[PDB]
């Protein structure tokens, strides 16, 4: 099994 | 289940350095940290097994490669660190270990982030007042122009909004 690094967010939009 | 338990565990050893990090295997990571110096190994988008570790929230670990000598200042090929990593997902122990160990705080990524921008724009109270605490630049804006400061106000989060004005607050006034 393998488990995918998380991306960063965009900081350019609202999380939500 | 065919056995007793499942084979999965068993297989795991198989595993890149960066899985067992990612995926908590602190047996089979300590003992593949023994016997090769792969600690700060990187992997193709030049992260390193404790940047795994810290984006999964592996906390154990983390302290575990800490410890042993794992270099908590290095950046990915995104300019990325492993404080950057889990200030994005308030992971408040870990960071806390990171800072702890003395790490830069101002670093502006290639996705035009800081580990406090993170932080802020995740809603993460406690990583933003210890981030600042630890000399973290409220001014430093993103891409689109937004400081910490903006983006806690245009993302409508009130705490953090709190937490840095009395952090601004607290800065002397020069007399000199």
């Amino acid at each position: 099994a393998f488990v995918h690094m998380p991306t960063l967010p965009n900081l350019d939009f609202h999380k939500t | 289940l065919y056995f007793q338990g499942s084979t999965t565990p068993l297989l795991a050893n198989s595993l890149s350095v960066h899985q067992l990090a990612a995926q908590g295997e602190m047996l089979y990571l300590a003992t593949r940290i023994e016997q090769e110096n792969v600690i700060n190994h990187t992997d193709e988008e030049g992260f390193t097994p404790l940047m795994w570790a810290a984006a999964h929230g592996q906390i154990a670990v983390v302290e575990f490669l800490l410890q042993n000598g794992a270099d908590p200042q290095l950046l990915g090929k995104g300019r990325e660190s492993a404080l950057s990593l889990a200030c994005s997902k308030g992971y408040t122990d870990i960071v806390k270990m990171l800072l702890d160990c003395g790490v830069d705080v101002n670093e502006y990524d290639w996705n035009g982030g800081t580990p406090l921008l993170y932080a802020v724009h995740g809603n993460h109270v406690k990583c933003v007042k210890m981030l600042l605490e630890s000399g973290a630049d409220p001014t430093i804006e993103t891409d689109s122009g937004y400081n910490s400061m903006d983006l806690a106000v245009a993302l409508g989060y009130r705490s953090v909004q709190q937490v840095i004005e009395s952090h601004l607050l607290k800065l002397l006034q020069n007399i000199k």
